[PDB]
């Protein structure tokens, strides 16, 4: 009943807060300026990028360096998402081969979902909200890097319109991970049994937490089908980038994921 | 065979 679905929504929220250091809550505070913390270092060109090495973690050319930065962080995201998934009741009880497959396909969908939390039409928060890299700066990069992040901005503008909060996103993300239709699953039934349960939890959350916004649930499920198309575009631009660029190596964990994908 | 994903799930 309602109770069991509120308890799930709560369990998932608590787990989301632990798994993800920078929530949408903190992210919005920073972007509006309503924080009592220092405004983040604005990176708008090669000069400001250079001056802003003192706030980022890179551990040879600009576009490539930015991509190595985005690559480092993107690996920490997979680890955060992986620990979150382990908290989704019954996810661990699944076939370990299924757990891998769900994550393999799910993480990019969830990375673009949670990127939108850090985005506005002008730019994206980086290095745990203490940097802000502008959209125009990322467009102005030389191709193929020129329009690598642009489709994420386009999505985030539309997605942020739904004004979802952390408690909504916690469940939305769980629903994306438990997609019983990922290529190469072995035991679909117990995946769908959990997603079914998560979708009720999500629907109830959206009624309680946005009782003026009607069929936000419907709108949100339409967006979930956009992400796939959007993630395929991304996978192929990366496919291209792997080939055309000789110098830069791709991180092992990313290679695990992207190999045998679409 | 997804060694790192395997380890991240196992850990």
């Amino acid at each position: 009943e309602s109770a069991d679905l509120r308890a799930l929504a709560k369990h998932l929220y608590d787990s989301y807060i632990k798994s993800f250091p920078l929530t949408k809550a903190k992210a919005r505070a920073i972007l509006t300026g309503k924080t009592t913390d220092k405004s983040p270092f604005v990176i708008y060109d090669m000069n400001s990028l250079m001056m802003g090495e003192d706030k980022i973690k890179f551990k040879k050319e600009v576009a490539i360096r930015i991509f190595q930065g985005c690559q480092f962080r993107c690996v920490e995201a997979v680890q955060e998402i992986t620990e979150y998934a382990k908290s989704i009741p019954g996810f661990v009880n699944l076939d370990l081969n299924d757990q891998v497959t769900l994550l393999k396909y799910g993480v990019h969908e969830i990375i673009y979902t949670m990127l939108a939390s850090l985005m506005n039409k002008d730019g994206v928060l980086i290095s745990e909200g203490q940097g802000f890299m502008t959209r125009e700066f990322l467009k102005s990069l030389r191709k193929p890097f020129g329009d690598f992040m642009e489709p994420k901005f386009e999505f985030a503008v539309k997605f942020n319109a739904l004004e979802l909060d952390d408690s909504d996103l916690a469940i939305f993300i769980a629903v994306i991970i438990l997609s019983g239709d990922r290529p190469g699953l072995l035991n679909v039934k117990p995946i769908e049994d959990i997603q079914d349960n998560l979708l009720q939890a999500l629907e109830l959350q959206l009624k309680l937490n946005h009782p003026e916004s009607s069929q936000l649930f419907a709108k949100l499920l339409q967006k979930m089908t956009d992400l796939r198309q959007i993630v395929t575009e991304h996978v192929q631009l990366l496919q291209v980038i792997k080939k055309t660029e000789t110098d830069m190596s791709l991180h092992p964990l990313l290679q695990e994921i992207y190999k045998d994908l679409y | 065979r997804h060694k790192i994903l395997h380890r991240l799930l196992q850990e």
